[PDB]
């Protein structure tokens, strides 16, 4: 009779159309990275374009209804995501000019090498080649030298292409009525329909520039100490009251500090806590370590594995038969079909990574009955959030003397916690300004309010300020630094990084209070307790059917996104830090560069 | 002196899709209820309106065997005052139904790689079934005022949709075949007995 049935009536057509051909679609991909043949390819080619014209044939028939006298807010959302056109909205002509410069970059990414001159028939790859030089070496120069030629090669390919990438992405996002490209990405975060739990588009800029400024308090005093370590094993390359350079930061980029735990440590004749020597003496496989992380989610209350999970996952490396990519990834096929793929070895650390891609599988099937547009994280940062609290929880001393692997006699103090905290520092809390950092100034760019000449100028500006990493040489205009990097030529939305680290500590202390712990929160496990299984399903089945505004105040009682969990995590580091860094400088100027003598 | 033949229901290789379910009538025999309940190869199986302790000595003149196949989660869809689309648009019980249901796992036979598509069900149809209505028309449903005249469009179904069965699918999900069976008492005698 009106629109709102014949919707009704549409988006129900297209949730059961929408499984046959998304099965397939996901299913292909499946097939090829598990076996790895040029018979596969075209499986997923053609599997993924009967997709890709799908949604592309759908978009036509759903503007036709209009969203403005459909008042059923659940309806309304499912249109809202499928009416936007995307890429289709440009000519055809420049549409081909996006995939191909899409197309390009990706391939100049992968297939990037650098070349040392001495001998110019041998070459490197990044992976594995530049990521094990940049951690394992201690040499100023060798640091130095892959920091150097993986953006002076790359830069200088990518920068006429990226110079074009930011006008086409334009004239897309203008079209769809944004006032930019990079409200395209805030747009996710978008909260309409709700009074009082309306959430602008740009309210996140505000936001996010104040949950930063409380961070610096932490971040400043953990960079204090890292620049004090690392003094005594550079000291002529390192300035006392200048910045970081920038390839001493670990890796390539800077993103993870992990490597400079080693240097870094705050103390040595402490035993690091591993489980790796345990387990191999109780010679553990692949197959008992995921029922140690299956028995964990049945103690929250959460539903355990499917019969058909065991059998059609692939769990370990099927030997030389088959070549497969090794990144662990939680894969949901739809029709209840729920598959990981992950290499295993034996090590505390995919022990670790094993409760995170778990983690996800559990988030998936809760929301499994809603309808199949509305099946996705309530925003981008709950779904790679909910994954990281079950990380948490498997490396607290607790937790691992629980199954057996850590002796029980095992010593807690003052000294054992520092270490343990110092690890996560690096890991969530040194990631943290490097994101804002790079998100801040993509969201410049597409904005226009830096023109194209400024780019590296205005970036490095960026790098002293905010992170306070200052460069080891110089770049003019003709290299691009960021974008060599994975996530920036690749087209995908990186602050997803940032707000995951905010909501999982909120979860953490929302989940821990619920099952009435007592002690700092850093020690807390939520094993064995119902009651904060319950409070965390709330969330885990509703997925974005509802605003990610209403339903994170279920589980941690506030409608803003808060960082006041994160200092309360940190609080016990915080305290020692300030005590060690009374003897060193507090703060760094932009002034100073290495190159200026 | 026959045995009532539930082997060729039950074992039967292929069963009708959901709009096509297929009645067969039973009379004129012996029927053993306790080889299907003792049997435990059966995943779903419930009696409303009689024990089925009772239901193995009694007599009933009529006996109707209905079998289809529809997915795992929507098999709870198939009882006495129910809704959903399996109820209301495909094959709806009376609230006073008085006979039994049976379910087992089909996922051996029915699912096979790449999908079975020949089993379809009615998404859509203008109004609810009445009890033990089979409507098999393929008519193009019409969502709106604007004229379908049979041809697919805008605001125009097919009112027919495929399972797609793989055998790789969720357990919820994999096929299973349902078999109902109706037991009424009319004015002809009893021929069927315990
Ligand atoms: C992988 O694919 C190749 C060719 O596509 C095939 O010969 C091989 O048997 C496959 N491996 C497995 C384990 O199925
Ligand atoms: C929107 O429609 C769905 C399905 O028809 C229904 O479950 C939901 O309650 C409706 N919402 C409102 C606010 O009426
Ligand atoms: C998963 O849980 C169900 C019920 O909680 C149980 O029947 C099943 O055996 C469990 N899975 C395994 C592999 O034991
Ligand atoms: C959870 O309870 C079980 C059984 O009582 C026990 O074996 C296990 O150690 C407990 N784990 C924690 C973390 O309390
Ligand atoms: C179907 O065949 C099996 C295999 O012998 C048998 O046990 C079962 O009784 C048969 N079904 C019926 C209804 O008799
Ligand atoms: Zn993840």
């Amino acid at each position: 009779s009106t629109i709102e049935e014949q919707a009704k009536t549409f988006l129900d057509k297209f949730n059961h159309e929408a499984e046959d051909l998304f099965y397939q679609s996901s299913l292909a991909s499946w097939n090829y990275n598990t076996n790895i043949t040029e018979e596969n390819v075209q499986n997923m080619n053609n599997a993924g374009d009967k997709w890709s014209a799908f949604l592309k044939e759908q978009s036509t028939l759903a503007q036709m209804y209009p969203l403005q006298e459909i008042q059923n807010l659940t309806v309304k959302l499912q249109l809202q995501a499928l009416q936007q056109n995307g890429s289709s909205v440009l000519s055809e002509d420049k549409s081909k000019r996006l995939n191909t410069i899409l197309n390009t970059m990706s391939t100049i990414y992968s297939t990037g090498k650098v070349c040392n001159p001495d001998n110019p028939q041998e070459c490197l790859l990044l992976e594995p080649g530049l990521n094990e030089i940049m951690a394992n070496s201690l040499d100023y120069n060798e640091r130095l030298w892959a920091w150097e030629s993986w953006r002076s090669e790359v830069g200088k390919q990518l920068r006429p292409l990226y110079e074009e990438y930011v006008v086409l992405k334009n004239e897309m996002a203008r079209a769809n009525h944004y006032e930019d490209y990079g409200d395209y990405w805030r747009g996710d975060y978008e909260v309409n329909g709700v009074d009082g739990y309306d959430y602008s588009r740009g309210q996140l800029i505000e936001d996010v520039e104040h949950t930063f400024e409380e961070i610096k308090p932490l971040y400043e005093h953990l960079h204090a100490y890292v620049r004090a370590k690392l003094m005594n094993a550079y000291p002529s390359y390192i300035s006392p009251i200048g910045c970081l350079p920038a390839h001493l930061l670990g890796d390539m980029w800077g993103r993870f500090w992990t490597n400079l735990y080693s240097l870094t440590v705050p103390f040595g004749q402490k035993p690091n806590i591993d489980v790796t020597d345990a387990m191999v003496d109780q010679a553990w496989d692949a197959q008992r370590i995921f029922k140690e992380a299956e028995k964990f989610f049945v103690s929250v209350g959460l539903p355990n594995m499917t019969q058909g999970f065991w059998e059609n996952s692939m769990l370990t490396d099927p030997g030389n038969v088959q070549k497969a990519v090794c990144h662990p990834t939680a894969w949901d096929l739809g029709k209840g079909d729920f598959r990981i793929l992950m290499c295993t070895k034996v090590t505390m650390d995919d022990f670790l990574t094993a409760h995170h891609e778990m983690g996800h599988i559990q988030y998936d099937m809760a929301y499994a009955a809603q309808p199949f547009l509305l099946r996705n994280g309530a925003n981008e940062g709950f779904h790679e959030a909910v994954g990281e609290i079950m990380s948490l929880s498997a490396a607290t001393p607790k937790h691992l003397k629980s199954i057996g692997l850590l002796s029980p006699d095992f010593q807690e103090d003052n000294e054992t916690e520092i270490n343990f905290l110092l690890k996560q520092a690096l890991t969530i809390v040194g990631t943290l300004p490097f994101t804002y950092m790079l998100e801040k100034w993509r969201w410049m760019v597409f904005k226009g309010e830096i023109p194209k000449d400024q780019w590296m100028k205005k970036w490095w500006e960026m790098k002293r300020e905010i992170v306070g990493v200052v460069e080891p040489v110089p770049h003019d205009e003709t290299y691009c630094d960021p974008a060599s990097l994975f996530h920036v030529s690749n087209d995908y939305s990186f602050i997803r990084y940032y707000t995951r680290t905010l909501y999982q500590f909120q979860f953490q202390e929302a989940l821990c209070q619920a099952a009435k712990h007592e002690g700092p929160l850093h020690k807390c496990d939520i094993s064995n307790s119902t009651e904060a299984g319950q409070k965390l399903f709330n969330m885990l089945r509703l997925g974005k059917s509802e605003p990610w505004t209403l339903a994170l105040e279920n589980v941690v009682g506030a409608k803003n996104m808060n960082v006041r969990p994160l200092l309360n995590y940190f609080e016990p580091l915080f305290t020692w830090l300030k005590d060690q860094n009374k003897n060193s400088f507090v703060g760094w100027s932009t002034d100073w560069s290495p190159y200026a003598d | 002196t026959n045995l009532c033949p539930f082997g060729e229901v039950f074992n039967a290789t292929r069963f009708a899709s959901v709009y096509a379910w297929n009645r067969k009538r039973i009379s004129n025999c012996v029927a053993d209820y306790s080889v299907l309940y003792n049997s435990a190869s059966f995943s779903t199986f419930k009696c409303y309106g009689v024990s089925p302790t009772k239901l193995n000595d009694l007599c009933f003149t009529n006996v109707y065997a209905d079998s289809f196949v529809i997915r795992g989660d929507e098999v709870r869809q198939i009882a006495p005052g129910q809704t959903g689309k399996i109820a209301d648009y495909n094959y709806k019980l009376p609230d006073d139904f008085t006979g039994c249901v049976i379910a087992w796992n089909s996922n051996n036979l029915d699912s096979k790689v790449g999908g079975n598509y020949n089993y379809r069900y009615r998404l859509f149809r203008k109004s609810n079934l009445k009890p033990f209505e089979r409507d098999i028309s393929t008519e193009i449903y019409q969502a709106g005022s604007t004229p379908c005249n049979g041809v697919q469009g805008f605001n125009c179904y097919f009112p027919l949709q495929s399972y797609g069965f793989q055998p790789t699918n969720g357990v919820g999900y994999q096929p299973y075949r349902v078999v109902v069976l109706s037991f009424e008492l009319l004015h002809a005698p009893a021929t069927v007995c315990g």
